[PDB]
Formats: structure tokens, sequence, C-alpha cells
């Protein structure tokens, strides 16, 4: 023939969607959670992290927060292999912007570039698609604070709060309601993370090492970028639980108070 | 499903493929061509079968020219055979005035062998079902004979020959001469082993042809018609009738 | 054809989700002679054994340690041509690039380009990956150095690892032994020991290929250095 | 399994479908006559709240050739595309007229590059659904011709295409004549139109044209239709 | 796994077309054996034919790849001739470029490169041939290097080729401890030996085939028959 | 496998009317068994 | 079974070593018209039918004027045809300009034929299933060839193509003598006769369907056309 070793890949079926795409989405939700809650004073980010030993090393602080912008930081969901090399043209694109319009490309235009890349594989290519998610923390002069989202299914959003990784739905819930339209600061929002954070973690202890955090604010420049430290981390993990203790111990007392069972 | 009937670039647990070993079939079931070379020269000689009194031969035979000092014979089929040998006539050809030289029979079958090889092994182009025969007098080096074949196989003979008769006829050739006489000698001796020979393949009539490359030739390819042709054939009608 | 073939990859998503000829190579790495690494903080030691089965060789012939870089060198476990194949055009492109420039080397650039040649190669089809896991060995300066390269295209730090045949065993052994400070000779004598708790065959000083990074980078041990080692505890 | 297959029988598959798309169709109808060619058409409709106004099937290649096309219409407007332009081109070049058939052939020849085989040259993967039937007038009088899906053509004066078809051609002979006025055929033409139909018949889902040398290539407007109605 | 239209990563570590490449790797009865020694570095193989409508004199499996370089090939022969063409190409090019001569060394791992490729396509298969390199360096003096399809090469204090390979290295082992101390022509003796027994044919001056690369000289020669039978007698003489 | 190479001659020789071999017989025969077979 | 996979395999081989494209191909030729050819070898005639598909058409040709000493008729798929005459008009004008020599018609039919042949010879072409008569005057005389999508390239002193192209081929054979170098005449009747032969022939003579074509020692290409064959009837 001229070809005939094909699997029939890529194609439609009676599905009305594409197998393959409806496949990498289950390999989304495996991996980190990691988190973003949006605030009227500055953008906070949390990712939980995976394995760690002793054997293995830290050479950042940089292992699952990545810098696309000196306003502009992501989260990446995703295996480690296909991410580098699409985050290298994010990257690229914002340096094209700088040189002709003179001034930081706008947020929204680096979402719009990433899924225009994967749509032409799912019309046609010859090349596998791919799966990676991002969660933009991102800044503006005229617009204010951003956050996005970007999913590989061509459907990106903007959120006040999202968070995605393992235990999508409940911590989608929690943060519904812990949060309030507007009136938010980062002190709540530092209280916030972590209590959602840890009820969907399985381990029942909590440390510095398994999160990293950090906060984008403006005071200068555009932007100040804070990568925030492990004894800070571990200060606000054991302010807060001394907080979860408290509360548990005000419900006992008013329990008591009702008439003990 | 063998699994590699599909392919034609890749091993298999006989090594190389079916389909290989297939076209290795086609040439055999085929007619029937000798050749056998001296000392003076070598001559050519092939049998084909008569089909019906309305067609003709005027281009399409057997007996093929390389060049023109170079002749060239073939088993399998005729249109594929064709299409090789114009492409290594012009081959040759920019090599004859490039290097200025009237190229070797050894150079030229190099060239062929590798095409061949190079066709083993991919799958995009199925390969040639034909083996050639062809060789020449040098004026410096003497007679030589070869033969390719389709197995990616070719080397020097004193005789060789194909078709289904194959086995039998080499046995009636490995009987005779080393010299063989002179070639002259030869074109009558070569008539009664295909005259003999169409006993075994009766079922229609046949043409015998002839056709040699003499010391008389001077090294040039020509056929042998002619009165020529008639007498060695005389000769078998007297010995035997078969 | 000469440009048809198999446009997409033999590997593909499956509805586990994992990749299937990347799970493979996991048992083609398995395969390997046994490898260690010991970073001696201030030196680096890189180790292995060469197995020998034909009486029949000559010289120390090809190695399994090649130098990328004066700075930086290459050990594995996984397939010997793809190895050989690899360190090739890693050693083209890491001229050809710190030659426009005059600074030297920066170790995750290195990285960065074996690990993309192995992705292109999982993006594109007619093509399989390579089936090998690198250790990238260098030293520079006070810089943290000893990394590993995945045939699935992903690195990692580390302060100590091991390759090869039982290799969840060997690292188990290797993570109790390997505490604090250390020498670059202990280090060496460390390596032996855990590359002969994996298996001994023998040990000899054709069956043992050290290399260290430590002064002016990357060093290879003579035959009579690491015999004195053998003695210095066997 | 390829489609860039000959097929065993030697006639090729997708070939043989379309015939099958085109029964699906409308039906169209072309009788030419001794002077003058009519090519009548069902544009239809089904909706009150749809305009077929906006909707046609007949067109005018030129003002001396006309064509109508029945099968995957959306294939058709590709097709047109080509021929009007090529036909344009002449008159650059020689700035004379083109004939009926010489315009039919030239869109044959694009009528063949299905497969990405080597017995055409890829562009399509499979070719246009559609049969058209190609009318002109030029010296060589009022002609016909059906351009058969199966990329040739075939010189006509009556001809139906359409779901119908087997019932009109056989409807078509009894009222054709060698010699037929005109005006007498637009009524015969609208007796099989009749025929077929279920759904009303109203000026507004049937669409008239002729093309005679007295005053070029013209439509027939509604009011026109509702006489041609008035008649029968 | 599926062999089939595509060769991929299986968990049998191997390829079964690999292994098949191996072992069906002549389709007669020739077998070959090379020793290396300081003094020499011979290669021994024979001469056979089906019948003598054939010529012999131009019929020949060693080849002078160039002055210094011989090769002695066990493959199929469509595969074995390309692969020389090829080589012929690649060392006259490595001369050209460096102005040097071209190392014996240097081009098994050339070579070698070039067969890893098509190991990576599954839209063509890799030459099947071993090839065995013999050669007079001046810098390591002697060297002879064998390679196999897999991409793999190595050079080796002496190999034997043919279908009994493992039945010519018990010979071979028991020779290999004392081997500096054969003089020349003793080299070729013991040479000649090794295939004698396993074969088990006491060859024929028309039967054998050796070839030798010489020290102090870039010559590969194949023997004329007064030596060659001058050897065969030397034998005779021990019995 | 021989023997019936020789036996095949034999039969030739039967049908040629002969107690008379020739060398012949046994080219012939050695390559009819030879096709036969595996 | 199997029969998807010959299907599938351009590059096919069987064990038996048949290419069954060929074989579809040949299937092809015998479903076209009826085409005699005929030569006296100093005059030419080819009788072909030209058929209608339907009662309100009129016949479709099958005889084409390649040039003006040379001519086919052809037998197979009209929409195939066309590509290929071309390429053969195209040659036929180089020849003019470059060399201004009309060419061997034998010449010319060898080259067409290549480069055909190579691409069956590897991944794409379906066979193009129509066959021909070629018939041309040069310079030796008129010769005829056919040709077929199986590049058979065959010189025959006259052949023909057609379902139940054998009978024709007996009655050719046995009038073969009677043809010898001269008559323009006889040779039409045998052809009309001969034509008969290839029908099934409870389908009598008609004048509208036949077509009569000539080519001779001081003649070149003319057709005789519908009722144009009646004279000469």
């Amino acid at each position: 023939m001229s070809r005939r070793y094909d699997s029939r890949t890529t194609i439609f079926s009676p599905e009305g969607r594409l197998y393959q795409v409806e496949y990498a989405m289950e390999a989304i939700g495996h991996a980190g959670t990691c988190l973003g809650i949006l605030a009227n004073d500055g953008v906070l980010l949390a990712a939980e992290r995976r394995n760690i030993h002793k054997l293995l090393d830290e050479v950042f602080f940089s292992e699952k927060i990545y810098k696309l912008n000196e306003d502009m930081a992501c989260s990446v969901a995703g295996i480690t292999s296909d991410a580098n090399v699409l985050t290298n043209e994010l990257r690229l694109i914002a340096q094209r912007y700088l040189l002709q319009y003179q001034e930081p490309i706008p947020c929204e235009q680096l979402v719009t570039a990433l899924c225009d890349i994967k749509q032409a594989y799912t019309q046609f290519g010859g090349k596998r698609p791919f799966g990676v998610s991002l969660l933009y923390i991102g800044w503006d002069k005229h617009y204010g604070f951003q956050l996005y989202q970007s999913d590989p299914s061509g459907n990106y959003g903007g959120w006040k709060a999202t968070c995605i990784g393992n235990n999508s739905a409940a911590a989608v819930s929690m943060l519904k309601q812990d949060y309030k339209e507007g009136e938010m600061t980062l002190k709540s929002a530092l209280a916030l993370a972590i209590k959602v954070l840890n009820k969907t973690m399985d381990v029942s202890k909590l440390s510095a090492e398994k999160v990293e955090i950090a906060t984008l604010t403006r005071e200068n420049g555009k932007t100040v970028i804070r990568v925030l430290k492990q004894k800070e981390v571990e200060q606000l993990i054991k302010k807060h639980e001394e907080e979860e203790a408290k509360a548990e111990r005000e419900k006992k007392e008013k329990e008591q108070k009702e008439k003990d069972k | 499903g063998t699994g590699y009937d599909l392919s034609a670039s890749t091993f298999s647990p006989d090594g190389r493929v079916f389909q290989v070993e297939y076209a290795m079939k086609a040439v055999e079931n085929s007619s029937t061509a000798i050749g056998i070379r001296c000392k003076d020269g070598v001559v050519f000689g092939v049998e084909k079968l008569v089909l019906s009194k309305l067609y003709e031969e005027g281009s399409n035979k057997r007996l093929f020219n390389v060049d023109r000092h170079v002749g060239m014979a073939v088993a399998g089929l005729l249109a594929d055979a064709r299409s090789l040998a114009d492409i290594a006539r012009e081959e040759a050809s920019n090599f004859r005035s490039n290097f200025g030289y009237n190229i070797p029979l050894k150079h030229l079958a190099d060239r062929v062998a590798m095409y061949v090889h190079a066709y083993t092994l991919y799958s995009a182009v199925r390969p040639f079902g034909c083996s050639f025969m062809l060789g020449s007098y040098s004026v410096n080096d003497g007679a030589q004979l070869y033969m390719i074949d389709p197995s990616g196989v070719s080397y020097g003979y004193w005789g060789c020959a194909i078709g289904k008769a194959r086995q039998a006829a080499k046995t009636e050739i490995e009987k005779l001469q080393m010299k063989e006489m002179t070639c002259r000698d030869i074109v009558k001796e070569v008539a009664k082993i295909i005259y003999i020979v169409h006993d075994e393949v009766k079922d229609k009539a046949f043409e015998l042809e002839l056709s040699w490359v003499g010391e008389l030739t001077n090294g040039r390819h020509e056929i042998v018609p002619k009165d020529i042709r008639e007498e060695a054939e005389k000769y078998a009608k007297e010995s035997l009738k078969e | 054809m000469a440009e048809r073939g198999y446009s997409f990859s033999l590997t593909t998503f499956s509805p586990s989700g994992k990749l299937v000829q990347i799970e493979y190579a996991l048992a083609a790495v398995a395969g390997g002679a046994p490898s260690v690494g010991i970073k001696a903080a201030n030196g680096v030691v890189l180790a292995t054994e060469k197995k020998q089965k034909s009486i029949l060789y000559d010289e120390r012939s090809v190695h399994k340690v090649e130098p990328i870089t004066k700075h930086i060198g290459l050990v594995y476990s996984g397939m010997g041509p793809d190895y050989r194949v690899l360190v090739h055009r890693a050693r083209k492109l890491a001229q050809q690039y710190y030659l426009v420039y005059q600074e030297p080397i920066p170790t995750a650039q290195l990285v960065q380009r074996v690990a993309s040649v192995m992705q292109e190669y999982t993006q594109s089809g007619g093509v399989r990956p390579f089936g090998v896991s690198l250790l990238i060995c260098g030293w520079n300066e006070g810089r943290p150095y000893l990394f590993q390269s995945d045939p699935s295209g992903a690195y990692f730090a580390w302060k100590a690892t091991a390759m090869g045949k039982n290799y969840v065993n060997g690292k188990t052994f290797l993570e109790k032994r390997y505490n604090e400070d250390l020498e670059l000779e202990d280090a060496i004598h460390t390596a032996i020991l855990t590359l002969k708790e994996s298996f001994e065959g023998q040990m000899t000083e054709d069956n043992i290929e050290v290399g260290i990074c430590n002064e002016a980078g990357f060093r290879r041990l003579t035959p009579t250095e690491v015999k004195d080692y053998l003695a210095a505890i066997a | 399994r390829g489609v860039n297959t000959f097929s065993p029988e030697g006639r090729l598959f997708q070939v043989e479908y379309a015939i099958e798309a085109i029964k699906l169709g409308s039906t169209a109808i072309g009788i030419q006559t001794s002077e003058g060619v009519c090519l009548a058409v069902e544009k239809r409709i089904t909706s009150p709240l749809m305009e077929p106004s906006s909707i046609e099937k007949i067109v005018e290649i030129d003002a001396h050739i006309g064509c109508a096309m029945s099968g995957l219409i959306a294939d058709a407007k590709t097709l047109i595309d080509k021929a009007r332009v090529e036909t344009q081109n002449h008159w650059f070049t020689y700035n004379e007229t083109m004939t009926v058939e010489s315009v039919t052939q030239a869109v044959s020849n694009l009528a063949l590059q299905f497969g990405e085989e080597d017995a055409d040259p890829g562009a399509m993967s499979r070719p246009f659904g559609v049969a058209l039937l190609f009318g002109g007038v030029d010296e060589k009088g009022p002609q016909l011709f059906h351009m058969d899906p199966s990329g040739t053509f075939v010189q006509c004066d009556a001809r139906a295409i359409g779901s119908a078809s087997e019932g009109a051609q056989s409807s078509l002979q009894e009222v054709y004549h060698k010699s037929m006025t005109l005006k007498e055929a637009i009524k015969s033409s609208l007796i099989i139109l009749k025929q077929v139909m279920e759904e009303k018949l109203n000026a507004t889902n049937i669409e008239l044209a002729t093309v005679q040398p007295g005053q070029n290539f013209h439509m027939f407007t509604k009011e026109e239709l509702e006489e041609v109605i008035k008649d029968i | 796994g599926f062999d089939r239209h595509i060769t991929i990563f299986s968990p049998e570590g191997r390829l079964y077309q690999v292994e098949y490449a191996f072992k069906a790797i002549n389709q007669g009865g020739l077998t070959s054996v090379a020793v290396r020694g300081k003094d020499c570095a011979v290669i021994v193989t024979q001469k056979k034919v089906p019948d003598k409508l054939l010529d012999s004199s131009t019929v020949t499996h060693l080849f002078k790849i160039t002055e210094n370089i011989g090769c002695v090939m066990t493959g199929m022969t469509a595969d074995s001739r390309s692969q020389v063409q090829r080589a012929r190409y690649e060392a006259a090019n490595w001369k050209y470029k460096y102005g040097y001569e071209i190392p014996v060394d240097m081009l098994c791992k050339r070579i070698a490169d070039i067969s890893q490729v098509y190991t990576q396509n599954a839209e063509m298969r890799p030459l099947g041939c071993c090839m065995i390199l013999i050669g007079i360096d001046e810098e390591q003096g002697p060297q002879v290097y064998k390679c196999d399809p897999a991409g793999y090469y190595c050079g080796f204090k002496a190999t034997a080729a043919g279908v009994k390979q493992t039945e010519s290295t018990s010979f071979l082992e028991k020779k290999v401890k004392k081997k500096f101390d054969w003089t020349f022509e003793q080299t070729v003796e013991t040479a000649i030996t090794c295939l004698s027994t396993v074969l088990s044919i006491d060859f024929k001056p028309s039967e054998i085939e050796v070839g030798v690369v010489t020290v102090e000289n870039p010559k590969f020669r194949i023997l004329t028959e007064a030596e060659i039978d001058a050897h065969l007698v030397a034998l005779a003489e021990r019995d | 496998d021989l023997r019936n190479v020789c036996t095949e001659a034999g039969m030739f020789a039967i049908r040629a009317d002969h107690d008379f071999v020739v060398q012949e017989d046994f080219m012939k025969a050695v390559r009819k068994v030879a096709d036969s077979k595996k | 079974m199997f029969r998807n996979q010959y299907d599938n395999d351009v590059t096919v081989w069987s064990p038996q070593g048949r290419i069954h494209q060929i074989e579809y191909a040949m299937e092809a030729v015998k479903q076209g018209s009826a085409t005699v050819g005929l030569k006296s070898k100093t005059h030419a005639v080819l009788v072909a039918l030209k058929r209608a598909q339907s009662e309100l058409a009129a016949h479709q040709k099958k005889i084409l004027h390649v040039d003006n000493h040379i001519g086919i008729s052809i037998a197979g798929l009209t929409a195939d045809a066309r590509l290929l005459c071309n390429f053969m008009r195209q040659e036929c004008l180089d020849s003019r300009f470059v060399f201004d020599r009309p060419l061997p018609v034998s010449r010319l039919v060898s080259l067409i034929g290549s480069k055909t042949q190579i691409p069956t010879q590897r991944y794409g072409r379906r066979p193009y299933g129509v066959g021909l008569l070629i018939a041309g005057y040069d310079d030796m005389g008129p010769h005829i060839f056919q040709t077929c999508p199986s590049a058979n390239y065959f010189d025959c002193r006259a052949m023909s193509i057609g379902a139940r192209s054998q009978s024709a081929r007996t009655y050719l054979e046995r009038h073969m003598s009677e043809f010898m170098e001269c008559n323009l005449n006889e040779l039409v009747k045998h052809g009309l006769r001969a034509l008969r032969e290839t029908l099934p022939a409870e389908q009598d003579l008609t004048t509208k369907n036949v077509s009569i074509g000539i080519v001779g020692k001081d003649l070149e290409f003319t057709i005789y056309d519908d009722d144009d064959v009646s004279p000469f009837l």
C-alpha cells in the first residue's frame, strides 16, 4: 500500500469526542495538589510536594513553581518530560512580544498560544497529543491581579480561587465555603490554604518540607516575587495547627455546655 | 498470516523474506536460456515458445544488448527486464564518456548488484523477478561471463543456464570440454542442446535463437541468424529427431 | 516511501494512563551490569563493573565511562550501542555550544539537551527512544554535582544512587551505610563494598572501573591506584 | 483497506457509492428542444421559517453556458469556482467564446485527483459526488450534456437525474419529440415535476430557466412561474 | 510483541528478529578462523564449489578493503558485498578529509553507528553480517576486531567464524596460553590445525584459503600454493 | 537417505533395459531426492 | 481468502508468485467495447463500435486522433485515457520541434511503457484498465501494436479487444491469408463480419454504432462517422 502500519489512531467514533483526550485527564488527577487563591491584596500560590528523600537534594525552591515572566509564574501538573519542552516555547513568545511592543505581554494572550498548539494536533498533524494544565499567578497594571487556569481540552478559565490535583472535587467545595466575595487579605489566605490542604493530605503529619508556598504581591517594579522560606512556612503551619486545636477545644466546651451526652 | 509478505524491510524466522524466495521461483517458471563461454569469446542461445501466427516480434525478444559491446539475455518477466536494462546502458554510458574507457563487464555487474540489494532492505519497491546473463569479450582481459540473480548473488561462470530445464542442461554442459574447440563449433553444439531440450518442453512449437560475441565479431555484440543458424539446425535434425 | 512510515509513535496513551514502551525500558535498564555513584562533596565517585564473559578480549578496549568534556563524564546502565551513539551526539553539542562562548559548561544545560533528544523520539515515530539511564557526573567550583537522567526524559538530583541488576536491593544497602562526611579515598572503599554486595562474580583490577571528578574535574584512575584501595580494605 | 484500491472487480468502489448519494437528492430535469435548452429544477422547501429565496441550485456558468447540479451540494460549490474561472481565462487569451463541451472536459480532468497513490496526483482523497447537466448554445446550436460523476461526459437531448430518475426517464420518453415547441416543452416538464412531488406546487420550491439565442441566458422570475402554473 | 510490521521494546530483552540474524548468517558450510600473533594475524578460510561450470578465480570471500586493512566477511552474500562498497567509500573519504591513515578500529566504530540507527528504524532492517577486521597498526601493532550487527564490536585475542564457533573456541583457549612462543610460520601451522580438527577435514591444496597480515609490511596477501603446501606437509611430519 | 538414491538409479536402468549403469543416473537421482525433501 | 490482502499490496507476490493486480486489470479490458485491428501492411483499418447508454443519447467516441499519422482506439474507461493522450501528444510535439521527425511509433510506444511500469514496481498506482489498439503509418509502413495496462507491448498483424475477442481472432486467422497486401474494400467487409462475432450476435448490424477509420500509403488520419460508412458498405 503505502501506509497500513497504523492502529487507526487519533480518529473519532460514536463517542463523539476523542478517546485519547479523555485519557489524559486521569493522569492529571494523580499528580500533587496545587492551589491558587486570588485575593484583593496579592495572589497566594501553594503546591504540595511529592516524593522527597534524604538521598534526594534541593537545588532550588523552584521544582513545581516556574517563572514564565517577571510577573508570571505557573504551577504545572503533568509528567516532567513533556512539560519542559512546552514551557520553553511559552517563555519564548513573551520575548517576541517584548521585542515589538516594548512592554509586557498580556496574560490572556500568553494563555491563547498554548490552546492553539494543541487544537492543531487534534484536527490533524501526525504527532500524538499531550496533556498539561497550568495554574497562572499573574498581575497587570490596568487590570490588576490575574489568576487563570489552562487544561489541555482547550478550556481555560479564570478564578477567584481554584485547586486542581488530587481530590479536586472535595477541595473545590470547601474552598467555595470558606471564601467570601471580596474582603480577603493575605493573612486570611495563609490560613485558608493550609486548612484545605490538610484535609486532602492522608499523611496525618504536616510539615514545611511537603509544601511549597509563595505569594506574588506588588509594592515595587511591577511586583515583588516572594518564595517562602522553610522556617516561615513551618511557622504558619504551627500557628494554624494551634488554631485547629483551639477550634476543637471551643466546640467541646459548647457540647459540654448544651448538656454532655 | 505469516506476517512478512507484508514486509520486505525486515528479518523473518527464515532470515530473508518469503517474497524474495518467490521471486526465485518465478524465473524458473519462465522458458529456458543457456550461455557458453569460451577462450575465443562467448555464445548465448535462448529458446522462445511460439504463441500463434498473428503475432510477430519486432521489439520484444529475450536477447537484449547493453551499450555497443555488451550482450544481455534474461529469464523472467519481459517488461521489468527491459526497465532494468535501459537504465544500465545509460549508467554505463555516463561512465564510458566520463572515465573515457569502455566499461568492464565486472564493473557493470557491481553497479546492478548494489541496486537489487538496496530494494531488499526496503518495502517501498518490490523487486524484479528476472535473472540477467551478461558478458562479452574484452580486448585484453578475455571472455567473462556473469549471471546476476534476483537473490542478490552474482558470480563469474564457465556456463550458466536458467529456466525450467536448468539442472538438466548444466549436466550436459558439464560433460563437455573446457576449451570447447572454437566458437563456431559451439554454435552447432548449443543448437543440439536446445534441440534436445525441447522434447522435454514440447507442447507447441519453438523458435531457436542464437547470438554471439566472437573473435570474428571483434568483441562487438551481434545476433546469429541467417544461413549460419540454419546449418547448426540441419546438424541437429540429422543426429536425432527429438 | 522515503518519507512514509509511521508518523505517530509506537508508544501510546493507555486507558491505564501509562506508557507501555516506557515501562519496558525500566526492564531494559534492569539488565545492566552493577553501577553506583557516591558524591564525596569535594569529589565525586562513580563506579561500575565490567562483567567479562570471553577470555578473548584485548587491552581494556571499550569503556563504559567516556568523557563528554573535560569537566563532565557519563556512566550508565542500559544498552551499550545506545550509549556510544548517545555520547557522540551530545559530545558534539557540548563542544559546539561552549566554544561559541568561552565560559565553561553548566551541568543542568547538558541534562536539558540529553533529555530533549530522548523526548523528541517519544514525540515522533518511526524511531524508538533509547533505553539507557545515565549518571551525569562532574565537578565545577562549589556547585552541587551528581545527577541522574532517565530513559523517561526526567532528571533528579542525588547524593547517592545505584543501577543495574537488583537496583532496589543495592540502594537499600546504600541508604544505610552512606551518611555524613567522607573522603574521596573513603568513598571509593564504600562503592567497591556496595558493588561487591550487589554481586561479585569476582573483582580484579579489570572488573572494576572507577572514575572521579575532583581536582580540575574528571580524572581517570590508574589500574594500580584502585588496586591499592582493594588491599586498603577488601 | 485502501481506497487507493482498483478493486478485484476492477470497478472502483467510490464511484459506485456516489450514485447512491445522488438518489438521495432532488430531481432535476432537462429537455433541449430544436431551439432552446430548458432546465427545470426542484430547489425544495420543508419548513415555514426557512427562506429558500436564498437557495438555488441552478446557476449560470456564463451567459451562454449554464449548469444545473445534483448531489452533495457543498462539492458542487468547489466545482463551479474552478470552471468559471477557466472559461474566463479563454476570454483573456483569445477574447472568444468557449464550447459547452470544452468547458465540460476541463472540469472532468479535475475530477481525477482522488487518492494519494500514483495513479492520481493527490490534493483530494475522494471525488466530487455530483452529476451536472451542462447546457449551452453556440454555432453547434443548443446542446445538452450529462456530466457523469464517473468523470466522463455523455451527450444528451433529454435527461432526468434525481431520486425519481428511473420513473422520470420513462415519463420523459413519451413526451419527448425530436421537434416540439419550446413553450410546449415547458408545460411537458411541469407535468413530470408535478408527478414526483408530495409537497405543494408553488413557485417557491421549483425553478425554471431556459436559454434562447434571442435573449441570452435567462432565469425565470416568480411572476413568470405563476403564469406557467395557470396554463396546465 | 509485534514483529509483524514493527519492532518494539519487549520484556524479551532482545528481539526475535536480532536473534534470527545471529542464527542463520551462513547458508552454506564454510567455516572461518582468525588468530592474532605479534608476528602475523591470520585468517584461514575455505574454497569450495558445487560444480565446475563456475569459475573460482574470482570467487573469493576474502576482501582487500584497502592496502593496510583486510576484511573477511561472514554473512549473506548480498549483504556482505553491499557493506564493502559502503565501507570503501567511507574510508577513502576519511583519508581525504583528515589526510592521515584511517585506523582499523576507527572504521569498526563508525560502521557500528550505521548499524545502530537501522536498529531504531521500524522502516528498515540492519544488514545481516559479521565483519572481522584485521590489520597491522603501527600504533599498537596488529589489530583484530570483530563486529556483529547488533552494533557490538570488540577486539579479541583470536576468534572464529562459521556455525561451529564455540567448538573452535575450546581449541583456541588451550592454544592462547602460549602463542607468543610461535614464530612466523608456526603461527600459520597451528592456525591451519584448529580449523582441520573442528571441521574434520585434512585439507587439500584447493580447499583452503589462508590470508595473512604481516608485521613490518603493510601487506595483506593471500598465500601461494607452495607456501600453503609447505605448512600442510609440516603437520604430517608431527603426526 | 543415500540408499534410496542408489535404488533410484537402479529403477532408471530397468527402464533403459540394461544391467549397466552410468554416472548420469546418480547425478539425476540425487537431485530428485533433494527436491522432494524438507 | 486474503483477497483484501492482495488488494492492499501493490507489491504483492503469492506462493504461485501471481500478481492479482494484473488479473483485475485484464477483467477491466473485457468490460469495454468491441474493437478490431487489421492491417494488410500497406493499409490498416480498424472497425470500432461506439455505443450509447440510452435511447435519448448519441454514441461516445472511442477513436482518438492522436496525430496526423498515428492513432488509436480505446477499449475501457474514458477518464484515464484522456490523461495518457496528453502525454503522448506532447511527446510528438517536442519530436517535431527539436528533431523535426515523426519518430517511429514503435520507439514511441516502448518509452511510454516504462514510465507506467515503474510505479507498479513501487507504492501507489492502481491499474489504468484501458487496453489500446494503436495504429500508425511509419517509415517502414504501417505497424500495429497492442498496449495493455500490463504494459504488454506486442506488434501483431491484427488483433481484437472486447468480450468475445477470441471468436473474431479465429476468423482473422482463417481469413488471414486472404488479406494480402491489397484491397481497401475487402479489409472492411471482413471487419464488419468479424465485428459481429465479438458481439453477442443477437444485436443486428447498425450504421449509427459502427465507425471505420483508415490510414494507409498516402492516407493519414480519417474517420468515417455514422452514415458515412454506408458508401463503403
